[PDB]
């Protein structure tokens, strides 16, 4: 997983047209470089370095759990790459880790802790990770599938009336996200222009996989009475104000 | 167009009646199917509230066009396939998804007409309720033009495929109608069953068994009278004439105009499936449920004598035709070669620029924006600058060229063998030559940048993707 | 050597490197090659530009033969106003080594330039 | 939505 | 060949409608506004069949946002998507409460086979100059032909 | 577990066929299906189960125990349990024992800030205000044992042991069990850090607007692989030298 | 995700939200869901859709979820959400949601807009100034390529 | 040689009725192509009397004896398209 992560890094600084990490610092300070990304569950090969080939006496490298944390992948990454002294905060999401980062990362940036963050998220498949998801019922059952008629590249099905469970893959991604007057001054390629971002839990419960509409709260408004527009929508009175 | 139809002359397609002397044109019955032919034509014909069972209308075929007109009328139709694939159904799913009406549910299952088993539980789940796993359905019309293509096999070479070719055209034909017959609890919701028979009952020979079933099936108009099922079962028998396209005549479709140069009239597949598709009316519904139909949609065929002697004439005199000109031809060629003694293609390349967003200019986006100048802190403004990933489907590029597409391009699919290691890049000597440029890294032979995505494209998508898992990946 | 100044090749747009190659390799005051291989390996470079910026089979070469290339101006001319983004993209590396074999193809007259300083530049100088 | 939780 | 192949697991049902009927009223919009359709096309009046088979009071909606919308000053094609989506919008409105159709507007074809000077056997489905609709097919099967008589 | 005999199994090869085994169809069918042609399966029609006989050259695991020199830990209190601050049984053989701690810690930290109960928060602000920032370096690492090394052992496992090995499950538990709010959620991982990361993600969560309260805070729970492992990476004291 | 609750969850989450927000009747969003051709990698996800929708944004393309056999029954009541089973090309993308579901209560959603309204807010000089800078980047980041 | 089936409608073509077909019209052909086959000579043709019925389920209940005795009268067409006209000579009696 940390490889995946290395190669999506560069690949990420290389879409914002940095060659160099190095570059950040003629324009931001080593304290304004950041990595907020994270990981559902992290090296879980690692993981199961420890837990199974060292129960069962396997030659295991000695620092195993060093690569089983979830910000070791940050902290490869800046020890390679960055060697920045910016905020590093490592998101669990589990599932929606990618998002988490990049809300961490804009509020991390509107603070000021960091001009450029390293948002996304990262995650591998293995035999475990796969069997417990099975047992919890939440992957799609191959056998079952090939009964139904049903093709590998045609399991995944989101939205349809014979979805069964989701398809696990494995993977990184990695975004550059920073300040728009610092993308500017340096000359990067804009590729979007990140609005908003929100995390949220849903409400008491006794099912953890169970999902929720807890992000509805970001479409909250008040409606009790709306008789006339409020000015501040209006972006005229916004400019002469 | 029933008062537009001649006088004495017998309509391309008509509706025959029965009496002493066997079946012959009615101008009565023929006047109300092409009246309701020509209302099909202007206004249209719908078919809602009409459960239908098709059979054999796989893809190319006038079953399918069939499937296509019912659905867009809004038939609830169960099609049933032998080839039970991705490709066939999603064939099907975008026929319904360009065609499927309100109301209108396409129902694809696997299914062996040559099979009894089959015929059974095809007709127990289409009746059987939604909680016994099945549909609840009360087939409205039953369409089984389930065929298998059996060619040179005479009266001496009868052979397994035409015994087996026999059993799906005509001995599990005669069971799944039964078995609906008998999973049907009303007397007052008949299924119209539409025959295809044919005009040619061994005219041609050499094709098996064909001719034995197809009139074989004509005994269920009389059966109609003599058995119990007449009020659960109605014979709609669509003597089917010249189709093109279709294999059982793609042979023919080169004399087909020296056929319709006769005065005669040979139907495309969509012809085909608008006269079939006929036969669904009201007024000829109610017809069948009166009596059975005899529909002769053959075109006026029937009247050419010797028809298989003609069509091979036809044949032999465009092919004799065909073969004069090619020997003049080629012996002209070798003249001009032989007296005269014995353009540059350029083979294109991937183009990998690398290239970032577009940028407009700012007249252009101040016309897209105008308002927003000056008002928005570019310090709290947090922007993607740059973004990567590593996936089932590569790079970003890559996954997006193939969610965007589904295919790669030539620049997607160089970067899925670079990705894949199917190919490296080479600068220096290879075997004893000088090459800069793309090498097979498993044979270390040059590859053509053109080529690359012919010899690993078929690789790539079979190794990239959801898939099954490799133990090779994952420590074994 | 690009408008800005003297460069790498990778720091040539291939209307800058063709350019260059007619400048150092064809002779206005005799409108005149200095050898016909080098019009071949500017016909082959040429070639490498057109497949480079072509995506689509089937499609006829502007050179079909290299004697259009005895008055390579014009030739030129027409080339990079049909491959108009080839003035404006940098040489790839895939062409950047194409160029330096073509430099060195034997049975050719060494270039008159020197290309790149590399194991090479020995080479390049003195042959 | 209350008509008095706003003002 | 007697193999059963048979298995209720193995149904495939498709019913909705409902999503494909926008899905398609959009994709031929920006066809219309990227000038790769124009009414005069028999596919678009097949096209437009389909919808109107599938007319609903939400797609009725989904048509008149991107009529209503569409932002005719960029372009003729956009002009040319509104003038046309509109008109489609009424037809479907009116045959909002009628039962859907089936109707083929497809151009009658005929076979033709020519040889070519090689003598090559091409086979070409060419569209009957006579017939032209369904119901032009029509009259021509009622009138038959003079081997009919 | 007991340090001074940390259980390890080791690979052998046998070189003599074991005596037969008496066990279910299932079981038998799994090590035929495992070994083959070095495991011989048979019915005993007179009952139905089976016998297993593992041949030579089939591989065993035989146990063996290791003197482990990291015998001190700073451990909760003997005698401490959830079931006397009020935490149900059903919870208890749920969540993990990190995630019990996380519990324990949450209320008497919202009885520290007056707050006896959660809900009282969403009479002064709206239910997407209330967050909880808070994390683990390592997360359930009882319930990632009971995953990778129970299930493969066989022993009987939670089905949704997974969940409970998830870092912010312990966030998500004291959601489902007090606060119930639709606040920011966002789980640090700082594995030494965590905590001083979670203060600060909680710090700009407030800050930006997102939530008027949040629940910071870090947690991790000693067991016996992260023990040996920190041991392999010489980070910890050696009790034997000491 | 390919899960009954997650997908019928996510639908109505994303309906109630343009209708409380106001969203005129007859302007669904489209749905992407790029894990039927990427699956789910737990916390890659969102970072996979985030990129297919800054290029969502980038192209005006929508892609289709082509193993979208048949939309459920279920989901036509969301008359705020549209289904593509095929890709669309557009006129041009303003802006994209790209919403996250994950174990614990995780919900999140990110906004992502089109640059164009970015570089809006510029002056002349600062935007030409700027995109000289990027072409000269992109040349460099190219030859690096 | 006919098999008697009776009391087999549309809703039991059984076994019996399978089997009586085959007899009745599938092996009746291959006994007849078998017999072209083995015809050395193209003049001493083997007539062969089928026994049509005219009662193609005109009473019903028959199992499948209509569809075999209507099969059989393609013969008289395939006597003209197909190559064993010389070898076998159809006389079909339609017996009553």
């Amino acid at each position: 997983i940390t490889l995946y992560v290395l190669v999506a890094t560069v690949e990420a600084l290389l879409s914002a047209g940095i060659t160099d990490p190095y570059e950040f610092y003629k324009y931001v300070h080593v304290s304004e470089v950041g990595n907020c990304s994270g990981s559902g569950m992290g090296g879980v090969s690692a993981l199961r370095g420890m837990f199974k080939d060292r129960y069962a006496d396997k030659p295991v490298q000695n620092d195993i759990l060093q690569e089983s944390f979830i910000n070791t992948m940050s902290a490869w990454v800046n020890m390679l790459l960055l060697s920045s002294s910016g905020p590093i905060k490592t998101p669990v999401g589990a599932c929606a880790t990618a998002v988490e980062s990049v809300d961490i990362g804009i509020e991390t940036i509107l603070s000021g802790k960091a001009k450029v963050v390293l948002v996304g998220g990262y995650d591998d498949f293995q035999e475990e990770g796969s069997y417990e998801f099975a047992n919890m019922n939440a992957t799609s059952n191959s056998i079952e599938e090939f009964k139904h008629g049903r093709t590998p590249k045609e399991m995944s099905r989101p939205t349809t009336t014979t979805r069964n469970g989701f398809m696990e893959a494995q993977g990184s991604g990695i975004q550059v996200i920073m300040t728009a007057d610092l993308a500017l001054k340096m000359g990067v390629p804009i590729h979007a222009v990140l609005a908003m971002t929100a995390t949220a839990t849903d409400k008491i419960g006794r099912s953890v996989p169970a999902p929720g509409k807890g992000i509805l709260t970001t479409a909250r408004e008040h409606h009790g009475n709306l008789k006339y527009p409020s000015p501040l929508l209006n972006i005229k009175y916004r400019k002469r104000q | 167009v029933s008062s537009t139809i001649p006088s004495q002359t017998i309509p391309f397609l008509h509706i025959q009646k029965k009496t002493k002397d066997g079946w012959e044109y009615n101008k009565k019955l023929s006047s109300l199917y092409l009246d309701g032919l020509e209302s099909a034509a202007i206004n249209g014909l719908t078919f809602k509230d009409k459960y239908v069972l098709v059979t054999g209308a796989g893809a190319g075929s006038i079953g399918a066009e069939i499937l296509q007109g019912l659905i867009s009328g809004g038939a609830k139709v169960i099609v049933t396939t032998s080839r039970f694939s991705k490709k066939v159904t999603e064939y099907y799913q975008n026929m319904y998804a360009r065609y499927g009406a309100a109301g209108s549910t396409l129902i694809v299952v696997p299914f062996n007409q040559g099979s009894k088993q089959d015929v059974d539980a095809l007709v127990q789940y289409i009746y059987d309720e939604p909680k016994k796993g099945g549909l609840g359905w009360d087939l409205d019309a039953i369409i089984p033009f389930a065929a298998i293509p059996e060619n040179g096999n005479g009266l001496d070479n009868i052979d397994s495929k035409s015994e087996f070719a026999h059993r799906i055209m005509l001995t599990n034909l005669l069971r799944l109608l039964g078995a609906v017959k008998s999973k049907k609890p009303t007397d007052t919701r008949p299924a119209q069953c539409i025959l295809p028979l044919s005009p040619n009952h061994g005219t041609f020979g050499f094709d098996g068994l064909y001719s034995e079933s197809k009139i074989s099936l004509e005994t269920l108009f009389n059966r109609w009278y003599s058995e119990d099922w007449g009020s659960k079962l109605t014979v709609c028998g669509a003597v089917i004439g010249w189709t093109r396209g279709t294999g059982l005549m793609s042979a023919n479709n080169i004399i087909a105009e020296g056929i319709e140069k006769l005065g005669v009239r040979t139907f495309s597949q969509k012809e085909m499936a608008f006269n079939i598709l006929g036969l669904l009316t009201p007024e000829i519904v109610q017809l069948c449920q009166e009596e059975p139909v005899m529909a002769d949609l053959n075109g006026g065929l029937q009247f050419i004598d010797n028809l298989k002697d003609f069509t091979s004439k036809l044949r032999t005199d465009l092919l004799e035709t065909a073969d004069i000109r090619r020997a003049v031809s080629i012996e002209s060629a070798i003249e001009q070669k032989v007296v005269n003694g014995d353009k540059v293609m350029v083979e294109p390349r991937a183009n990998m620029k690398f290239d970032f967003p577009t940028l407009k200019s700012y007249d252009e986006i101040k016309q897209i924006a105008p308002e927003l100048e000056g008002m928005l802190d570019l310090e709290n403004v947090v922007v993607v600058t740059g973004f990567a990933e590593v996936g089932p489907w590569g790079n970003s590029r890559t996954r997006w060229e193939m969610e965007a597409y589904g295919e790669f391009s030539l620049e997607g699919a160089i970067e899925m063998a670079w990705i894949m290691g199917f190919i490296k890049y080479h600068n220096g000597n290879l075997q004893g030559k000088p090459y800069s440029g793309w090498v097979d890294a498993k044979t270390q032979t040059p590859i053509d940048e053109k080529d690359i995505k012919s010899k690993y494209e078929e690789e790539i998508l079979e190794h990239s993707g959801i898939r099954l898992i490799e133990p090779e990946l994952f420590n074994g | 050597k690009n408008a800005n100044g003297v460069c790498d090749l990778q720091e040539m747009t291939y209307k800058e490197v063709a350019n260059r190659l007619v400048e150092l390799m064809y002779v206005k005051k005799s409108h005149r090659w200095i050898d016909v291989s080098l019009r071949n390996m500017y016909g082959d470079f040429l070639r490498r530009v057109e497949e480079r910026f072509t995506s689509s089979a089937g499609t006829v070469s502007l050179l079909q033969n290299f004697n259009q290339l005895n008055e390579p101006e014009q030739f030129t001319a027409d080339f990079f106003e049909k491959f108009p983004q080839a003035g404006k993209q940098l040489i790839s590396e895939e062409d950047c080594d194409y160029f330096l074999m073509l430099a060195a193809r034997p049975g050719q007259k060494p270039v008159p330039f020197v290309p790149v300083l590399d194991e090479r530049f020995e080479f390049f100088f003195k042959k | 939505q209350s008509n008095q939780s706003y003002v | 060949g007697i193999q059963p192949t048979f298995s209720a697991l193995k149904s495939r049902t498709y019913d909705s409608y409902w999503n494909w009927a926008r899905q398609d009223v959009l994709s031929m919009y920006f066809d219309i506004i990227f000038g790769k359709l124009t009414s005069v096309d028999r596919e678009t009046i097949n096209q437009c069949i389909q919808i109107m088979n599938r007319a609903n009071p939400t797609l009725i909606k989904f048509m008149q946002y991107h009529i209503d919308h569409c932002p005719e000053y960029k372009g003729e094609t956009y002009k040319l998507a509104k003038r046309l989506g509109q008109q489609l919008i009424d037809n479907c409105k009116q045959v909002l409460t009628e039962d859907p159709v089936y109707k083929d507007v497809s151009r009658i074809t005929g076979p033709k086979t020519k040889v070519s000077a090689k003598g090559n056997i091409e086979y070409e489905e060419t569209q009957k100059d006579s017939v032209r609709k369904f119901e032009q097919y029509v009259y021509e099967m009622a009138q038959g032909g003079a081997m009919t008589k | 577990y007991d340090p001074k005999k940390k259980q390890m199994i080791q690979e052998i090869v046998v070189q003599h066929d074991l005596e037969p085994f008496e066990c279910s169809k299932e079981t038998a069918e799994q090590y035929k299906h495992e070994h083959g042609e070095k495991c011989e399966i048979f019915e005993i029609e007179e009952s139905g189960e089976y016998t297993v006989r593992i041949l030579k050259g089939a591989t065993l695991y035989v146990p063996k125990a290791l003197r482990f020199d990291r015998l001190v830990a700073g451990q909760i209190p003997t005698g401490w349990d959830a079931r006397t601050y009020g935490i149900p049984e059903d919870t208890i053989s749920q969540v993990d024992p990190i995630t019990l701690y996380v519990l324990v810690a949450t209320v008497e930290a919202l009885l520290s800030a007056g707050i006896t109960d959660p809900y009282e928060f969403y009479k002064y602000v709206h239910v997407s205000e209330v967050g909880n920032c808070s994390g683990s370096g390592m997360g359930g690492v009882s319930a990632l044992r009971g995953m990778f090394k129970d299930r493969y052992a066989d022993k009987p496992v939670q089905n949704d042991i997974l969940q409970e090995s998830f870092i912010n499950t312990m966030s998500a538990w004291v959601n489902m069990l007090l606060l119930s709010s639709s606040g920011p959620i966002k789980t640090p991982v700082g594995a030494c850090a965590t905590a001083v990361e979670s203060v600060d993600i909680g710090i700009e969560t407030i800050l930006s607007g997102k939530a008027k309260v949040v629940l910071v805070g870090g947690y991790d729970d000693f067991q016996e692989e992260g023990s040996y492992e920190f041991a392999n990476m010489n980070a910890t004291s050696n009790s034997i030298e000491e | 995700t390919s899960t009954v609750a997650n997908d019928k969850n996510e639908s109505a989450t994303i309906n109630n939200m343009m209708k409380h927000l106001g969203r005129s009747e007859g302007n669904p969003v489209f749905g992407v869901f790029q894990k039927y051709l990427t699956g789910h990698p737990k916390g890659a996800a969102g970072a996979w859709m985030l990129n297919g929708a800054i290029q969502i944004l980038e192209s005006g393309l929508v892609p289709g979820n082509r193993n979208a056999d048949n939309v459920d029954k279920l989901l036509e009541q969301y008359e705020y959400v549209l289904y593509p089973s095929r890709s669309i090309q557009t006129d041009g993308i303003k802006a994209v949601s790209v919403t996250s579901f994950g174990f614990g209560q995780k919900g999140a959603q990110a906004v992502v807009v089109h640059p164009d309204y970015l570089f809006a807010v510029l002056d002349r000089s600062t935007y030409e100034e700027y995109a000289t800078k990027v072409s000269a980047r992109n040349k460099k980041t190219y030859r690096y390529m």
